[PDB]
């Protein structure tokens, strides 16, 4: 919107209800779902005949979610996987202990390196956070068991 | 042979668990997995 | 699969350190590999089935050592499995 | 956990080092200041210690 | 200021009024609206001294 | 009823569509009430609007009930 100039001295129109895109360089990260551009006028109780004009255009964008699932999502599953083979490794065999405790390990370093991707936003906790915490307490309660 | 029968009883109850255990811990493991991801890859579908 | 099934042997132990050992890489790898899901690298492509040949690896040695642990005062061997293993598979 | 199964250093001397890559990890966000030790730096020595 | 000092500016918070008394704004404007909330800080107090 | 409506620019008094009968001012600040005051919005509807906890909605039912803080009703 204009900065200084309200709706009464200078108007402002949007060319089209959606941005242009003819000329979009395709991200190789995420796809534009929809985009639209509206114009908001609001009118403000000190000044009923002065409207503050703006345009806003908005892009619904969708991640593509296959390096985060390559990447994480797999080794995850595999260490989680991992966990339940404790259960079938006899005692006698003495290794027991090491695989679970070389499992959370592993775990832990894999975690090192999910924490700087995870976003830090505290607003909610993400999806794959709540994995990885499912996945942790899944090991240290296949271990206090164990 | 008492004493090493009585320990084999010991070492049987813990295989018994262990067999109980892998189950019910693979079980675990598939359901906790589904869980997380089933309801936004239906919302995606 | 050349570490003996028996007290003392070491083949979960080498086979999840090893594991350790690629997820270390991968930590690694992921420093160098753009962050962009176009496609999948070759040299992640090759990471991912490392990994989990490794994981099936350690399914196996886990099995072999169920298998070599078992004791009379546990388990009932099956006549079956035991002419496989011991005599078939020696004349296959 | 029994002495005869041979794994009680093992998992002690794993955790101290899981919670040396924490040290490593939670150092990396904090400035090196010397006004205080931040709470989860003396949790983490506290731990450590024991 | 620095190019203007006490002898050739005055500062002073802006007034606003309400029911036709006045009263100063001491404190930082924040839209209740329009504001988006930071992820990792919350804003508990926000004062404003001359 | 008739009431003002904000949808128009400027602000006009209008006819309710039939099946909406009460008037209503939403009011609440944003960035500028440093300088502009409150946000207005003015139109009419079939039951009196949700309030936001910083938004002051006031609902009535007469004609011209609803004039923006600055016009006499
Ligand atoms: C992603 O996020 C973005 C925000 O970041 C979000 O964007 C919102 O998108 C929705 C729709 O998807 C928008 O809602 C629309 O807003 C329109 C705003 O119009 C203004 O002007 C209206 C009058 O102008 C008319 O005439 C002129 C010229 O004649 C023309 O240029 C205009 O386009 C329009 O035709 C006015 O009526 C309207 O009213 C607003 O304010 C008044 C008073 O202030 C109040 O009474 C209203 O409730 C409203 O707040 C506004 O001033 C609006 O026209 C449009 O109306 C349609 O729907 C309504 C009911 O749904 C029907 O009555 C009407 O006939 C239309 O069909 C609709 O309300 C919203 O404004 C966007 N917000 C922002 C901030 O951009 C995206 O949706 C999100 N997308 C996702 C999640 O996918």
């Amino acid at each position: 919107g204009t900065w200084t100039y309200d709706g009464s001295v200078v108007a402002i129109n949007p060319e089209s209800d959606q941005p242009d895109l003819s000329n979009f360089m395709e991200s190789g990260e995420w796809v534009i779902k929809e985009s639209r551009g509206w114009k908001h006028s609001v009118t403000y109780s000190c000044c009923p005949d002065t409207p503050y004009l703006d345009i806003t255009y908005h892009f619904v964008m969708q991640r593509l979610p296959l390096y985060f699932i390559v990447n994480v999502i797999i080794p995850c599953l595999l260490f989680s996987f991992l966990t339940g083979l404790v259960f079938y490794l006899p005692t006698d065999s003495g290794e027991k202990m090491t695989l679970s405790i070389s499992v959370l390990l592993s775990l832990t370093v894999f975690l090192l390196v999910i924490v700087e991707l995870i976003p830090s936003t505290s607003s909610a906790v993400p999806l794959i956070g709540k994995y990885m915490l499912f996945t942790m307490v899944f090991v240290i309660a296949s271990i206090i068991i164990t | 042979q008492e004493s090493n029968n009585a320990a084999a009883e010991w070492k049987y109850v813990a295989m018994v668990m262990d067999h109980i255990l892998l189950g019910v811990f693979m079980l675990v493991c598939i359901i906790g997995t589904l869980a997380v991801f089933a309801g936004r890859l239906i919302e995606l579908n | 699969y050349f570490l003996p099934a028996q007290a003392g042997g070491q083949k979960c132990t080498v086979s999840i350190n090893v594991l350790l050992a690629q997820t270390v890489f991968l930590f690694l790898i992921a420093q160098k590999i753009p962050e962009t899901s176009l496609s999948v690298p070759l040299l992640g492509r090759f990471l991912i089935f490392v990994m989990v040949v490794a994981t099936l690896i350690v399914m196996n040695c886990v099995i072999v050592l169920n298998v070599s642990q078992r004791t009379p005062t546990t388990h009932a061997m099956s006549p079956r499995l035991r002419h496989v293993l011991l005599e078939l598979l020696p004349r296959l | 956990l029994p002495a005869d199964s041979g794994e009680k250093t093992s998992v002690a001397i794993s955790v101290l080092l899981a919670q040396s890559v924490f040290l490593l990890l939670i150092s990396k966000r904090l400035p090196a200041t010397s006004m205080a030790i931040p709470l989860i730096g003396k949790f983490l020595l506290f731990g450590m210690v024991l | 200021s620095l190019k203007y000092t006490a002898k050739e500016i005055t500062l002073s918070l802006k007034q606003d009024a309400k029911e036709n008394r006045t009263y100063p704004v001491e404190w930082i404007i924040i839209d209740p609206e329009g504001f988006t909330e930071n992820g990792e800080w919350e804003i508990v107090h926000r004062p404003a001294r001359v | 009823i008739v009431c003002h409506t904000t949808a128009t620019s400027p602000i006009s008094a209008v006819t309710c569509p039939p099946g909406e009968n009460l008037c209503y001012r939403k009011m609440w600040c944003d960035a500028f009430c440093s300088s502009r005051g409150k946000v207005v919005e003015l139109g009419c509807a079939a039951t009196c609007p949700s309030k936001k906890p910083y938004e002051e909605v006031t609902c009535c039912s007469t004609d011209k009930c609803n004039p923006h803080p600055k016009q006499r009703p």
